[PDB]
C-alpha cells in the first residue's frame, strides 16, 4: 500500500516543479 | 557529485510485508499487547513526507 | 487468570523490549551516510553530520 | 564585473571545475532532509 502512496507524492512534486514554468512567465512580465 | 546523484536515487525495493494482527492475536499474545501494537503501529503509518514544502523551496 | 500466570512478563522482561525499540530508533536516526570521507570536508556537510540526529 | 574572480572577460570554458563545485556544494546542503523528516514522524510516538 506504501507504494501506492509513493506514486501518488511522486507526482505531486513533479507537479509542483513544472509549476516553476509560471516563474517564466513572472520574468516576461 | 555522482556519488550524490546516486545517493539520492538509489532504489529501495524489499516487499514490505503486511502484518496480520489477527493471526498473532490469536495464536498466541500478551492481553492488549497485540492491540495496543497495531494501534500505535497504525498511528505511525499515517505520517508521510510532504512533497509539496520541498518542491516550492528548491 | 491464565492470561497472567502462563505469560509472566516481568517488568525488567518488558524492559528490555523496550530498550529495543529505543535503541531501534536511535540507530535509524543517527545512521549517517558514507560517502567519499576525505572529500566530504565542506563546513555545510561537516555542520549537518554533526547535528544529524 | 563585480563578484566574479578573473583576469579577463573574455571568458572560456575549459573545464567543469568551477560548475560541478557549485552543484557539490548546492545539491549537498539539501542533505538531511528527509532524516529530518525522519526525525519528527518517529519522535511523535513510540510503537512499544
Amino acid at each position: 500500500q506504501v507504494a501506492q502512496a509513493n506514486y501518488s507524492k511522486f507526482r505531486a512534486d513533479y507537479s509542483a516543479s513544472v509549476a516553476a514554468f509560471q516563474q517564466r512567465i513572472k520574468t516576461i512580465e | 557529485l555522482s556519488s550524490l546523484v546516486s545517493f539520492y536515487n538509489k532504489q529501495h525495493v524489499e516487499q514490505i510485508p503486511t502484518i496480520d494482527f489477527n493471526e498473532w492475536k490469536s495464536v498466541i499474545s500478551t492481553q492488549g499487547l497485540v492491540d495496543k501494537v497495531k494501534e500505535n503501529y497504525e498511528s505511525l503509518i499515517k505520517e508521510q513526507y510532504n512533497t509539496d514544502a520541498i518542491s516550492k523551496q528548491i | 487468570q491464565e492470561q497472567a500466570n502462563l505469560i509472566g512478563l516481568t517488568a525488567e522482561q518488558l524492559k528490555s523490549i523496550k530498550e529495543n525499540d529505543v535503541r531501534a530508533r536511535k540507530e535509524f536516526l543517527e545512521s549517517q551516510p558514507k560517502l567519499d570521507n576525505n572529500l566530504k570536508n565542506i563546513e555545510s556537510v561537516k555542520k549537518i553530520l554533526a547535528t544529524w540526529g | 564585473e563585480n563578484n566574479i574572480a578573473s583576469n579577463t572577460y573574455i571568458l572560456i570554458q575549459q573545464d567543469v571545475a568551477n560548475m560541478a563545485k557549485a552543484y557539490v556544494h548546492d545539491i549537498c546542503g539539501y542533505i538531511d532532509v528527509a532524516n529530518k523528516e525522519n526525525v519528527r514522524i518517529l519522535s511523535k510516538g513510540d510503537l512499544i
